[PDB]
């Protein structure tokens, strides 16, 4: 009576959802990380 | 570009260059070019933490130039405006130094102290939440307890200075805002680090002249030993930093150049380093505390002085004072240096209190190092006990206010003496009277206004600005309530101009008061005083009833609002279940009997006063826990006097051992409601019985609803408690009868224009309109609202008849129907809140199962709405009715509880709008859309009805689209829905009605 459609009404299959899984896994360096920075200097003489 | 400029100006500000032509040129240049530029750049100054020191320096030097003499008044104003505009955006984290300087320069309260306190009060209004809230103010750091300590000293100093100085109208008038701002900003439960006052006498750090007197020989060897220990702890710290004592003179060695083991360390410089410790310990012996010699006798010192830790209270306090001694000596030598320079000031020169933390840290380190060296070889000082409860700012202010109340009794006694003995205007203490009248009542009013919830809070119910008022604080503020009560009781004729402030202060004292703790194990003196005040009020009402058959300007003007407000405060904290349980309700019995007795008399005074008397009796009834209409059921109730007193004790307290004949004036509630129903059936007006609506209806409607919970209908949690006849035996049927009688008197007094009391007649109807039976709709609301719609239609017909004729007499009749519109709008505003609450209660039932009666009500109230929309004169009459009778606030209250034309659009249309759309089919929305378009084409109702009849095929079908398929499915799945509504006549009727309602709604939203 207010014109507000129920969500996922016309879904036939059940709606798939996503959960925040708590499991430590390594991920690469974000170059926009506000606190840490990684530089990549190579080719210098007498230094690997 | 700038900071050197006014620095040079301050240097030239000296007396020798006060009249210098170049100095005046510099001042003129600054005030015309630079300072206005600072004013323009003031908004840009936000977020300047990284230049905090130089911002503080510019603030201090701007203050110095503002005080700088040899300036025109216009230049003074320019500097003051620049300083205040800059301060409006400067964060206090850079401003605390200027604030402390202004705090020490304001106590003069003359010359250059008026604008300073104005800046302080502006900043305190800006940062009121910053100082009071324990949590840091949003996006700003938390205020420092040292800052609160400073504001406390500032409060007390300004207060005592204002008390001492002669009453100047300008001074008091412009100083009261600042003092109130300080009082509001400083939290009440804040406790200062030292619960004392400096009471001393660019700060002047008076040194310690103790260098003249030698340290006593009982500890002189100790003093030299500590000097050696300090010069050896230098080496200790260095060697903990991997730098052993060095015997070579050179700059590369970070230790002392001649730093050797004491066996090889020459004593020639040992005396040089010894003298400062001599002076330090002379400074501390110069005070009242002296270190004790329980020890015997007396380059790395193994025992270290852990100066960072705390210690006992008084010992750490004297250590802080010794750090203060270091500071005042250093400040005095630096002040000699400053006077040698002749210009500027030393920021470190401020008192050892309000210092920066860094030199506070240094002085604390030195003093606590000395104290720890005292401790590890047994040196404690020999020469109050104030708890934090007493250290509280609220507690201290209440102490001061007790002293000022005894002063008040003194000067009002003198005033009574001089007014009885002719007239003596000259008073050796009129300063006290003016001080009171100008600050004390406003100050206490603002303080209790901004800390009302704090004083109202309890140790169990922690809330308010602080955690809670202490129990002793609550009992003393209750004592102050009784104190001001007696203050206005006696010599009421005096301070007549101050009487509104007095009554407001007494009202807020009634507020922010926990009477439960006063009753339970509270001060018996205060309890007896408040009971005596109740008896005094009772006998004053008795004098009023005997007189009506000065107290005229005190009882009605002052008392009745005061005890009325106390009554609803007690009711809405439910104090009455305890505070009025015993020794108070008997006085309440006497007062209610006296009121019901005066109601018998029809004197003009009682007829014009009975509104407020009815309000007071309703409030006391809501605040009183014993049965007064139920004498037989009363003895079951535990709060009754009879169950707590033996017959002999009743006799000695004056109780005649029977409620029936103890209150014979007001009969049982059954007889009362029978009489109310009989009068409603007889159908007379306010003029015929003023007593009923003003007394009995407040009585009836204050007893039935709040005692329904005490009735059997409300499920008793305790079956053994409910087994005996409960204190109240009424039911929702009784409340229904009450509502019916109220609505009958309403439908009676639609006609008369003298029914101004509809305000209360609806206000009290609001609590009772809840728990309304479903049959009430068809029994009462339909006939009454139908009569209202008929009358509105007649008045609109009169308006149309007057509009169709253009004549001055036609406009005169138009004004007459304006008056008729106004009175029927008073009636409309009286009736609408009840319908609003009724539909908000029964709407879920109507939505779940549709009701034809509800739909008919919707149609006819929509008719009322459409007449409102058509008649512009009706809207302006509603406008002027609302503005003159102040019904805007009651409209807002009705909206929030359940423009000034919102009432009709929210009640007539938005309340039953779901009801309106429920009865129309989803397939009829196409007809609704086309009908609203054809209305937008400006066609009449009959013509659009013909169009709807023509458009019978324009309605859609469930098979047409899945979007409306589920709407159709739910609509047919509604249990109350049938196919009978599919008849074309019904379809076109409902579609036209709903489309017209939506048309007028969208026209109202946007013409």
């Amino acid at each position: 009576q207010e014109g507000f459609e129920p969500f996922a009404i016309n879904m036939q299959r059940p709606v798939t959802t996503w959960f925040s899984k708590s499991l430590p896994q390594f991920e690469p360096v974000p170059p926009e990380h506000p606190h840490y920075e990684v530089a990549r200097m190579d080719g210098t003489v007498d230094t690997p | 570009g700038f900071l050197p400029d006014m620095r040079a100006a301050a240097s030239l500000d000296t007396a020798t260059f006060s009249t210098t032509e170049m100095a005046l040129a510099l001042n003129r240049y600054l005030c015309l070019a630079v300072l206005p530029l600072i004013t323009k750049c003031a908004p840009l100054f936000a977020g300047t933490e990284h230049r905090a020191i130089m911002v503080d320096s510019m603030l201090h030097t701007v203050y110095r130039l503002s005080r700088g003499r040899s300036l025109t008044k216009a230049q003074r104003d320019v500097i003051e405006d620049c300083l205040m505009a800059l301060c409006r955006y400067i964060r206090p984290s850079m401003l605390q130094h200027l604030l402390r300087r202004l705090v020490f320069d304001v106590p003069i309260l003359n010359e250059f102290a008026k604008m300073p306190l104005k800046l302080l009060t502006n900043h305190y209004e800006r940062c009121w939440k910053y100082y009071c809230l324990p949590t840091g103010w949003a996006n700003f750091g938390v205020t420092s307890e040292e800052e609160l300590h400073l504001t406390r000293k500032l409060f007390w100093g300004i207060f005592d200075s204002l008390a001492h100085k002669k009453y100047d109208q300008e001074l008091y008038r412009m100083a009261m805002p600042c003092l109130c701002a300080i009082a509001g900003a400083l939290p009440p439960d804040y406790v200062d680090a030292s619960y004392s006052s400096k009471a001393e006498k660019n700060f002047d750090p008076r040194p310690v002249e103790t260098l003249n007197v030698i340290i006593p020989e009982k500890l002189d060897s100790f003093i030299n030993k500590f000097a050696e220990y300090t010069h050896e702890k230098w080496a200790f710290d260095k060697i903990q930093n991997n730098w052993s004592y060095g015997e070579n003179v050179d700059e590369e060695l970070k230790t002392h150049p001649m730093l050797r083991p004491y066996k090889t360390f020459s004593e020639k410089d040992k005396e040089i380093y010894r003298w400062p410790i001599k002076e330090s310990l002379k400074a501390m012996i110069a005070w009242e505390w002296t270190i004790e010699k329980a020890r015997e006798g007396e380059y790395n010192p193994q025992p270290p002085d852990l100066s960072g830790v705390t210690l006992s209270r008084e010992l750490q306090a004297m250590a802080e004072q010794l750090a203060e001694n270091y500071h005042n000596t250093w400040g005095r030598k630096k002040k000699q240096e400053l006077e040698a320079k002749g210009g500027g000031t030393h920021p470190l020169l401020v008192p050892y209190d309000t210092l920066t933390a860094k030199e506070k840290a240094r002085d604390r380190e030195k003093a606590q190092e000395l104290l720890k060296f005292l401790q590890m070889n047994g040196y404690a000082v020999t020469r109050l006990d104030t708890s934090s409860i007493e250290k509280r700012f609220a507690f201290g202010f209440l102490q001061q206010l007790l002293r000022w109340m005894d002063i008040s009794q003194e000067f009002i006694a003198h005033l009574e003496a001089v007014v009885s003995s002719g007239r003596v205007e000259k008073s050796p203490h009129e300063q006290e009277i003016k001080f009171f009248a100008k600050i004390l009542l406003p100050l206490i009013n603002q303080y209790f206004t901004n800390h009302c919830l704090y004083f109202l809070s309890t140790p169990a119910k922690v809330l308010g600005s602080g955690g809670h008022a202490s129990n002793k604080e609550k009992e003393m503020i209750t004592s102050l309530f009784c104190k001001l009560a007696a203050l206005v009781r006696h010599r009421v004729s005096l301070f007549g101009t101050d009487a509104p402030a007095v009554v407001n202060c007494l009202h807020i004292l009634a507020r922010s008061l926990d009477a439960r703790t006063v009753m339970k194990s509270g001060p018996e003196i205060v309890k007896a005083g408040l009971r005596s005040f109740f008896e005094s009020a009772s006998e004053d009402i008795e004098k009023m009833v005997e007189n009506l058959r000065q107290n005229l300007t005190y009882t009605t003007v002052a008392l009745l609002p005061v005890l009325t407000t106390l009554f609803q405060h007690i009711a809405q904290h439910q104090f009455g279940d305890d505070v009025i349980l015993d020794d108070v309700q008997v006085s309440c019995y006497r007062t209610l009997c006296s009121i019901y007795s005066l109601g018998t008399t029809k004197n003009t005074y009682v007829e014009k006063l009975r509104p407020a008397l009815g309000e007071c009796l309703a409030r006391l009834a809501a605040a009183m826990p014993v049965a007064f209409l139920e004498p037989q059921l009363n003895e079951y109730n535990a709060c009754s006097v009879y169950t707590t007193k033996s017959p002999r004790e009743r006799a000695i307290l004056g109780l005649p051992n029977s409620v029936e004949e103890m209150c014979p004036d007001i009969p049982v509630l059954d007889r009362l409601m029978a009489d109310i129903g009989g009068l409603a059936e007889s159908g007379a007006r306010y003029t015929e019985m003023p007593h009923v609506i003003e007394i009995t209806l407040p009585m009836l409607c204050s007893y039935l609803p709040r005692w329904w919970e005490r009735g059997p209908e409300a499920p008793p949690p305790a079956l053994p408690a409910g087994a005996p006849p409960p204190c109240t035996a009424v039911t929702s049927d009784h409340l229904n009868s009450l509502l019916g009688n109220i609505l009958r008197i309403i439908v009676n007094n639609l006609g008369i224009d003298e029914a101004t009391w509809m305000k209360r007649l609806a206000v009290f109807a609001q609590p009772i309109v809840s728990r309304a039976r479903p049959e009430l709709l068809h029994s009462h609301f339909i006939p009454t609202i139908g009569r209202l719609r008929k009358r509105a239609g007649k008045v609109v017909a009169e308006e149309e008849q007057l509009r169709l004729e253009a004549k001055a007499e036609a406009e005169e009749g138009e004004l007459l129907v304006r008056d008729e519109f106004s009175v029927l709008c008073r009636d409309l505003y009286a009736l609408y809140p009840l319908l609003i609450r009724y539909v908000d209660n029964n709407r879920a039932h109507w939505l779940t199962e549709p009701n034809a009666n509800a739909e008919e009500l919707f149609r006819m109230v929509g008719e009322i709405f459409i007449y409102w929309s058509k008649s512009h004169n009706f809207k302006r009459e509603e406008q002027n009715f609302v503005v003159q009778n102040e019904i805007n606030n009651m409209s807002f209250l009705t909206a929030d509880s359940k423009s000034v034309q919102t009432s009709l659009i929210v009640a007539t249309l938005k309340k039953m709008l779901p009801i309106g759309l429920n009865m129309c089919a989803p397939t009829d929305q196409d007809l609704i859309m086309l009908a609203k378009t054809r209305y937008a084409l400006k066609d009449t109702d009959e013509e659009v009805r013909e169009f709807l009849q023509n458009n019978l095929h324009l309605q859609g079908k469930v098979e047409g689209s899945p979007s409306l398929r589920w709407q159709m499915a739910l609509y047919r799945g509604l249990p109350g829905r049938e196919e009978d509504a599919d008849d074309p006549e019904k379809i076109v009727r409902r579609v036209q009605e709903v489309s017209a309602v939506l048309y007028h709604l969208e026209q109202t939203e946007h013409p």
